[PDB]
RNA sequence: UAAUUGCGAUAACGAACGAGACCUUAACCUACUAAAUAGUGGUGCUAGCAUUUGCUGGUUAUCCACUUCUUAGAGGGACUAUCGGUUUCAAGCCGAUGGAAGUUUGAGGCAAUAACAGGUCUGUGAUGCCCUUAGACGUUCUGGGCCGCACGCGCGCUACACUGACGGAGCCAGCGAGUCUAACCUUGGCCGAGAGGUCUUGGUAAUCUUGUGAAACUCCGUCGUGCUGGGGAUAGAGCAUUGUAAUUAUUGCUCUUCAACGAGGAAUUCCUAGUAAGCGCAAGUCAUCAGCUUGCGUUGAUUACGUCCCUGCCCUUUGUACACACC
C-alpha cells in the first residue's frame, strides 16, 4: 500500500486507511446494498467519508436532503429534544459508538445492517383524516419513498430515544439493540412496532 | 470673550427650506387668516419659489371642538 | 458605530416595537515629515465644518 | 405476499383538502405501460417508485 | 422569483426601439452599453434593464413579439 | 527527532507531568489542600485529593509556556466555569485566586516559572527544559 | 526566500491563515501538529485533505496554520478549507496547471466545501422575540 | 441499594465462568459502580478483545 | 404592637387557609366602556356654520 | 484501583449517631442522611481521620469510626476551620460549633422561638407560618400551606 | 408575482405617489490605494529539545520587505446567467452546470391615501378648559408604602437526570463600553477558602482593561438507577461588598436545612437554514440590584418546499330604508 513517511508522524493507521478502497474509519462503504427496489435513489450510500459531520446545505432546495450521506441525516437526527439540540459532536460519537456495537453479534457491514434497519420500518401505506363530513374514515394512503426513510429514521430514533431514558443502558446500546431487530424486523423494535400499527389501519379503510 | 462671535446670514430663496415656510403660516394663522387661504397662500408661494413639490398639513382644532385636519399638496413628492 | 436602542412610543402602550439609532464615526491619524512654519501653513484652509482637527508632535 | 413494482410517469397535483397529497399516475415495472395511478403522502418528484399492496384498486380524489 | 418592473421592462424596449445595429446578444456587452448610450442611476438597475434587453434580444431572433 | 510540548496529546501529557512531580516530591503546597472548592462557582473540591495539585501544577504551566505571561487573573477565567445560581440562570465565575496565585509561586520557587516584566509570570528557561523531556517520556508510550 | 505561499479559509467566524513553505512537509496547526487537535472525531475532517488528493503530495512542500475567532468546530471547517487552496494555490504558482487541475477536480468532486467558502452566516435578530425568527410567547388575553 | 452491587464473594465465582459466550461486554448481579473498573482488571489477563476505546461507554469482546 | 401582632390570633395563613376565597377574585375585565365609545357623550355638537368659520 | 473480593466483614445495616446507613452505599457518601450533614462536611472528615473513601459502608473496620465523629463531634481541636461550619458566634457564647443530630432540628427552634421571644418581625413572620427572606408573597408558595 | 409585480385580454392610450428603485448591514475579490493604534515573511538579539542543516517560543521597534490574513477607502461583481424542461411556448416558473452569492441574494431602513373618539395632559417650560393654590393638589424634610397575602390569570427562570450531574482536564467567539475637573473600564504583586481586601500600573482607547482563555461543547474519571450524588425551593448560623441608611432579609461567599417536582388534563404558543432549539456574552437599566429587554456570537437539527380544512384578513359580486355609516 506504499507508504509514504515524512516529519509530522501519520499513522500507519491512517496511512492504510486512505485512497485504498474507500471505507469509513473502520468499516466498508462498498457491500452496503439497499435491499429493497424502492428507496434506490434515496439513502446515499456511496459516495463515502468516514465521519458524518457535513457543513452541506440540505434544505435550500427541496430534494437536495436526499443526497445527504443518510448516516450522517440518521446522526442529526439524535441532537433533538432541546436537552441535546446542539451536541452534534457528542451526537457524533454515540453513531462511532453505537456503530462497533452491532459487530457485537452481528458479523454484517454496520453501514449494511443500518440501511436493513431502516429498509423494514418504512411504513409503506398509511392513513389520512378525510374531511368526509363529520365523523369521517381514514384514507388508505401510500407513503413516499422519502417520508418513508424520514419516518423510517424518526421512528427508529424515538424509540431508542425513550428506551435509553430512566435506565442505565447507554443511547448507544438502545440505538443499537434497535437496528439489530430494524435490520430485519424482529418483534420488539420500537420502530417497526409502530410501523405495523401505522399500517394496519391503511387496511382498516377499503 | 472672544472664542465665539455670530454673524448674520440670510437665507437663499426661504420658500424651498420648511422652517422657514413652517414657521410662516404660525404668523399668518396667528394674524386671523383662514385655514385654506393662509395654507394655499404658502403652497402657491413655495411652487413659484422654485420647488418641485410641497405638501402642508394643519391638524388640531378651529373652533370646532373635534379635531380636523386638512392636507395642501402641489406637484411632485416622493416618499419612499 | 455608535447604537441607541428605544421604544418609539413616548408611553408605554401597543406592540412593543424598538428602533436602533446610529451614529457613525470616522477617525484617520496621518504621521507627518515637515517643518516648523507649515505647522501653521495647513491648519486652516484644513477645515470643511463637520471635522474635528488635531495635530502635535510626539513619541512621548 | 403479492406486491407490486410501481415508478411514476408524471404526476397530477396535491389533491386532499389541507393539501398534504397528491394522485400520481405511475407505470408498472412488470407488463408496463399500464393503468391505474393511486397517491401518496410523502412529498415525490417525478421518477420515483414504490410498492402498492392491491392493485386492482384506485380511489378518486380525497374529500 | 422576480418578474422585473416595468420601470425597466419600460426601457428595455424603448432602447431595442432605437439601438438594434449595437445591442448584442450578450449582457456584458449590453451592461457596458448603457453607462455610455443610458443615465440610468444604479449599476443593480441598469443591470436588469441590459439583463433584460438581452432576454428580448434572443426572442426577436426566434420571432416578433410585442412592443 | 526533537520534539517539544506542541507535539504531544494534552490529557496524557499533562497527566504524565502529574505522575513525574507527584513522584518528585518538592512542591509547597499551601496544606490547605484538603476543602478548597476551586472556585465559588464549583459545588464539590477535586476527587483526586491526594493530589490535582500536581494535575493542576502541570497545566499550571503548559499554559504558561504556550503564552508570553499571564497573570492570577487569567487563570480564574480558565479554570472558572459555569455556576448554577440554583434555581438562577447559569453564569460563568472566575477561579478561586489564590489556589492559583501559589500554585504559581509553589512551583517557581523550584523554579518553572519567573516573575515577568511587563507584568505577568513567563515560562522560565530551566523550565523550558522540564520542557521537552517532558514528553521524551511521553512520546515512550507509542515509542 | 524558497517558493511559498499564503492562502486563508473561512467558516463563519473563523478564519484559518495557512502559509505553505517549500519544505521537508511539515504540517503543525498553531504550533502543533496535525496529528492530534482533539476535537477528536472531527480530525478526519482535517485528515481527508491529504487522503482525497494522495497523501504522498507532500515531500517538498511545509504548512502552517494559525486560527483566530471562530469555535470549537468554525475552525477545523476553516483550516481543511485553508489548507486545501494553500496546497492549489502552490500548484499554481510552481508547478503545472494539470497537475494542479486534477487537485480541484479532485477536491470539488468531493469538496465538503473544500474550496468553495461556505456563504452561510448567522442571521440578525429582531424586536420581538430573542430569536433570529423566533417570537416570543403570545397572550390571546 | 437493591441487588447486591458489591463484591458479594459468591458473585466472585459467576463472573468468573460468565466471561465466555458473550458476543458483547458493557456496565450493562452487578450494580453499576463496581463493574466500571472490574472491566480492566479483565484485561489484567486474556478475558477479552477492547474494540472499544473510551469512557462512558466501553465494548470488549471474547478472549481470542 | 409587634406583642399586638403575634398575641391576636387573627392572623396567619393557618387562619386564612382556614376560610373561601371570595367569587369576585376570580373575575373578569367587565368591560367599562368599550363597546359605548363611538358615540359621542358629550350631549353637544359643533354647528355647521361655525366649522366652516373655521376651517 | 482494581477488583478485591473480602470477607463477611462486610454489614449491609449499621446505625450510628442515632441514624441509619446502607452498607451498599459509599462511605463517602452514604454518611449524609444525618442532620447537618454536607457532602462536603462529610467528604473532608473522612481521610482526615485516614480512611480512603473508594470503598462500600458496611465496611472499613470500626475502629476508625469511633472516632471519626470525634472529629465532627469536636472539629477544631482536629483542624478544621471556623467557617466550615453551621453555626459561629453562636448566638451566646461566641463559640463555633456544628450541630448534627437530631439536635439539628432542636437548634433550630432554639434561634426560632428566640426571635419570637424578642419580638423581631422576622419571628412574628415565622410564628405566621410565611416566607421570611422578603418574597413576594402574592404570586408564590400556594398550596403547600 | 412578495407586490395595481407583470404577461396577456382590452375604449382606452400613455404616466406619477405607494411597491420596485433606493439606503444600510452581512457575505466576494492574492486587482488600486497601505497602516508599531492591523498583521505576514526574512533577519538581527535570544530560550529549549534533538542534532545533520531542524522544530517551539522570547524580543514596544534591532533592522529589511510585503498587504494574504485585519482594517476602511475607491472600484468591480449578479443581471436569476448558461443550457435545458414547463407554459397562450408570453410574463414567468422549475431542474442541472457555473458561481462569493441565484429564497425580493439573507437581514433590516424607509414607506402613499384613509381610517381609531386606540394609547400618551405621568416625558416635555407642548397645550385649551376645569379644579386647587398658604390648615396647598405648590414645595421640601422625616418615616412608611408601591414588595403588603385564603386565591384567579399571564411573560419567565431552574428542573424531574445516565445524550446526566459531578470532579479534574482539554479550551474556542462575536456585538459592545469605558475616568476631568476624576473616581470609569481595570491588567499586574501580595493577603484571604471564598467573597473580597490591599499595593501599583495601562487606557479619553483598534494603543490599556482583552485572545474578553464566556458557556454550552471535546477528553478522563467517580457515581448506578434507587426522589439517587438528579432537583435546589424553604430555612438557620457566619463572613464580605454597595450605600447617609440594607430590618420587610439590595447583591456576593461559606457551612448546614434538602420540599415540590418521576415528562404535565382541557387547552394554546413560536418557527422552514446557519433558521429552530440548547449555550453563554455585551449593552440599556445601574451607587448596589436581571430570572427583563436590546444586540452578539457559540453548537447546530427534525420536517415543509403544500393546501384553504381550521382561523384571520383582504378581494369581487350582491342586498341595503345605514352616510354620526351595524357601537
Ligand atoms: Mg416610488
Ligand atoms: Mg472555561
Ligand atoms: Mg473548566
Ligand atoms: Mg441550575
Ligand atoms: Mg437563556
Ligand atoms: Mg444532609
Ligand atoms: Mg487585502
Ligand atoms: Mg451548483
Ligand atoms: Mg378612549
Ligand atoms: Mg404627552
Ligand atoms: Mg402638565
Ligand atoms: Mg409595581
Ligand atoms: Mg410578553
Ligand atoms: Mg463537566
Ligand atoms: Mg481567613
Ligand atoms: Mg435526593
Ligand atoms: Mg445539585
Ligand atoms: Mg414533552
Ligand atoms: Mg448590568
Ligand atoms: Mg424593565
Ligand atoms: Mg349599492
Ligand atoms: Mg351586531
Amino acid at each position: 500500500f506504499t507508504p509514504v513517511v515524512l516529519a509530522t508522524p501519520i499513522p500507519e493507521e491512517v496511512q492504510q486507511a486512505q485512497t485504498e478502497i474507500k471505507l469509513f474509519n473502520k468499516w466498508s462503504f462498498e457491500e452496503v446494498e439497499v435491499k429493497d427496489a424502492s428507496l434506490v435513489d434515496y439513502v446515499q450510500v456511496r459516495q463515502p467519508i468516514f465521519v458524518a459531520h457535513t457543513a452541506g446545505r440540505y434544505a435550500n432546495k427541496r430534494f437536495r436532503k436526499a443526497q445527504c450521506p443518510i448516516i450522517e441525516r440518521l446522526t442529526n437526527s439524535l441532537m433533538m429534544n432541546g436537552r441535546n439540540n446542539g451536541k452534534k459532536l457528542k451526537a457524533v460519537r454515540i453513531i462511532k459508538h453505537t456503530l462497533d456495537i452491532i459487530n457485537v453479534l452481528t458479523d454484517q457491514n454496520p453501514i449494511q445492517v443500518v440501511v436493513d434497519a431502516i429498509t423494514n420500518t418504512g411504513p409503506r401505506e398509511d392513513t389520512t383524516r378525510v374531511g368526509g363530513g363529520g365523523a369521517a374514515r381514514r384514507q388508505a394512503v401510500d407513503v413516499s419513498p422519502l417520508r418513508r426513510v424520514n419516518q423510517a429514521i424518526a421512528l427508529l430514533t424515538i424509540g431508542a430515544r425513550e428506551a435509553a431514558f430512566r435506565n442505565i443502558k447507554t443511547i448507544a446500546e438502545t440505538l443499537a439493540e434497535e437496528l439489530i431487530n430494524a435490520a430485519k424486523g424482529s418483534s420488539t423494535s420500537y420502530a417497526i412496532k409502530k410501523k405495523d400499527e401505522l399500517e394496519r389501519v391503511a387496511k382498516s379503510n377499503r | 470673550p472672544g472664542t465665539i462671535v455670530l454673524y448674520a446670514e440670510r437665507v437663499q430663496d426661504r420658500g424651498l427650506s420648511a422652517v422657514a415656510q413652517a414657521e410662516s403660516m404660525k404668523f399668518k394663522l396667528l394674524n386671523g387668516l383662514a385655514i385654506r387661504r393662509a395654507a394655499y397662500g404658502v403652497v402657491r408661494y413655495v411652487m413659484e419659489s422654485g420647488a418641485k413639490g410641497c405638501e402642508v398639513v394643519v391638524s388640531g382644532k378651529l373652533r370646532a371642538a373635534r379635531a380636523k385636519a386638512m392636507k395642501f399638496a402641489d406637484g411632485f413628492l416622493i416618499h419612499s | 458605530v455608535l447604537k441607541i436602542s428605544t421604544r418609539k412610543t413616548p408611553n408605554g402602550e401597543g406592540s412593543k416595537t424598538w428602533e436602533t439609532y446610529e451614529m457613525r464615526i470616522h477617525k484617520r491619524y496621518i504621521d507627518l515629515e515637515a517643518p516648523v512654519q507649515i505647522v501653521k501653513r495647513i491648519t486652516q484652509i484644513t477645515i470643511e465644518p463637520g471635522v474635528d482637527v488635531e495635530v502635535v508632535v510626539a513619541s512621548n | 405476499t403479492p406486491v407490486t413494482l410501481a415508478k411514476v410517469i408524471k404526476v397530477l397535483g396535491r389533491t386532499g383538502s389541507r393539501g398534504g397529497v397528491t394522485q400520481v399516475r405511475v407505470e408498472f415495472l412488470e407488463d408496463t405501460s399500464r393503468t391505474i395511478v393511486r397517491n401518496v403522502k410523502g412529498p415525490v418528484r417525478e421518477n420515483d417508485i414504490l410498492v402498492l399492496m392491491e392493485s386492482e384498486r384506485e380511489a378518486r380524489r380525497l374529500r | 422569483g422576480r418578474v422585473r418592473t416595468k420601470t425597466v421592462k419600460r426601457a428595455s424596449k424603448a432602447l431595442i426601439e432605437r439601438y438594434y445595429p449595437k445591442l448584442t446578444l450578450d449582457f456584458q456587452t449590453n451592461k457596458r452599453l448603457c453607462d455610455e448610450i443610458a443615465t440610468i442611476q444604479s449599476k443593480r438597475l441598469r443591470n436588469k434593464i441590459a439583463g433584460y434587453t438581452t432576454h428580448l434580444m434572443k426572442r426577436i431572433q426566434k420571432g416578433p413579439v410585442r412592443g | 527527532p526533537g520534539v517539544s510540548v506542541r507535539d504531544v496529546a494534552a490529557q496524557d501529557f499533562i497527566n504524565a507531568y502529574a505522575s513525574f512531580l507527584q513522584r518528585q516530591g518538592k512542591l509547597e503546597v499551601p496544606g490547605y489542600v484538603d476543602i478548597v472548592k476551586t472556585s465559588s462557582g464549583n459545588e464539590m473540591p477535586p476527587q483526586d485529593a491526594e493530589g490535582w495539585f500536581y494535575k493542576r501544577a502541570a497545566s499550571v504551566a503548559r499554559h504558561i509556556y504556550m503564552r508570553k505571561q499571564v497573570g492570577v487573573g487569567k487563570l480564574n477565567k480558565l479554570y472558572g466555569g459555569a455556576k448554577s445560581r440554583g434555581v438562577r440562570p447559569y453564569k460563568h465565575i472566575d477561579a478561586s485566586g489564590s489556589i492559583n496565585r501559589k500554585v504559581l509561586q509553589a512551583l517557581e520557587k523550584i523554579g518553572i516559572v519567573e516573575i515577568s516584566p511587563k507584568g505577568g509570570r513567563r515560562i522560565s528557561e530551566n523550565g523550558q527544559r522540564d520542557l521537552d523531556r517532558i514528553a521524551a517520556q511521553t512520546l515512550e508510550e507509542d515509542e | 526566500a524558497v517558493p511559498s505561499v499564503q492562502t486563508f479559509g473561512k467558516k463563519k467566524s473563523a478564519t484559518a491563515v495557512a502559509h505553505v513553505k517549500a519544505g521537508k512537509g511539515l504540517i503543525k496547526v498553531n504550533g502543533s501538529p496535525i496529528t492530534l487537535v482533539e476535537p477528536e472525531i472531527l480530525r478526519f475532517k482535517v485528515y481527508e485533505p491529504l487522503l482525497l488528493v494522495g497523501l504522498d503530495k507532500f515531500s517538498n512542500i511545509d504548512i502552517r496554520v494559525r486560527v483566530t475567532g471562530g469555535g470549537h468546530v468554525s475552525q477545523v471547517y476553516a483550516i481543511r478549507q485553508a489548507i486545501a487552496k494553500g496546497l492549489v494555490a502552490y500548484h499554481q504558482k510552481y508547478v503545472d496547471e494539470q497537475s494542479k487541475n486534477e487537485l480541484k477536480k479532485a477536491f470539488t468532486s468531493y469538496d465538503r466545501t473544500l474550496l468553495i467558502a461556505d456563504s452561510r452566516r448567522p442571521e440578525p435578530k429582531k424586536f420581538g422575540g430573542k430569536g433570529a425568527r423566533s417570537r416570543f410567547q403570545k397572550s390571546y388575553r | 441499594a437493591q441487588h447486591a452491587v458489591i463484591l458479594d464473594q459468591e458473585k466472585y465465582d459467576r463472573i468468573l465462568k460468565e466471561v465466555p459466550t458473550y458476543r458483547y461486554v458493557s456496565v450493562s448481579k452487578i450494580g453499576g459502580s463496581l463493574a466500571r473498573i472490574a472491566l480492566r482488571h479483565l484485561e489484567k489477563e486474556g478475558i477479552i478483545k477492547p474494540i472499544s476505546k473510551h469512557s462512558k461507554q466501553a465494548i470488549y469482546t471474547r478472549a481470542t | 404592637g409587634n406583642e399586638g401582632a403575634i398575641r391576636d390570633k387573627t392572623a396567619g395563613r393557618r387562619n386564612n387557609r382556614s376560610k373561601d376565597v371570595t367569587d369576585s377574585a376570580t373575575t373578569k375585565k367587565s368591560n367599562t366602556r368599550r363597546a359605548t365609545d363611538r358615540h359621542s357623550r358629550t350631549g353637544k355638537t359643533d354647528t355647521k356654520k361655525k366649522v366652516n368659520q373655521g376651517w | 484501583s482494581l477488583v478485591v473480593q473480602e470477607q463477611g466483614s462486610f454489614q449491609h445495616i449499621l446505625r450510628l449517631l442515632n441514624t441509619n446507613v446502607d452498607g451498599n452505599i459509599k462511605i463517602v457518601y452514604a454518611l449524609t442522611t444525618i442532620k447537618g450533614v454536607g457532602r462536603r462536611y462529610s467528604n473532608l472528615v473522612c481521610k482526615k481521620a485516614d480512611v480512603d473513601l473508594h470503598k462500600r459502608a458496611g465496611e472499613l473496620t470500626q475502629e476508625e469510626l469511633e472516632r471519626i465523629v470525634q472529629i465532627m463531634q469536636n472539629p477544631t481541636h482536629y483542624k478544621i476551620p471556623a467557617w466550615f461550619l453551621n453555626r459561629q458566634n453562636d448566638i451566646t457564647d461566641g463559640k463555633d460549633y456544628h450541630t448534627l443530630a437530631n439536635n439539628v432540628e432542636s437548634k433550630l427552634r432554639d434561634d426560632l422561638e428566640r426571635l419570637k421571644k424578642i419580638r423581631a418581625h422576622r419571628g412574628i413572620r415565622h410564628f405566621w407560618g410565611l416566607r421570611v427572606r422578603g418574597q413576594h408573597t402574592k404570586t408564590t408558595g400556594r398550596r403547600r400551606a
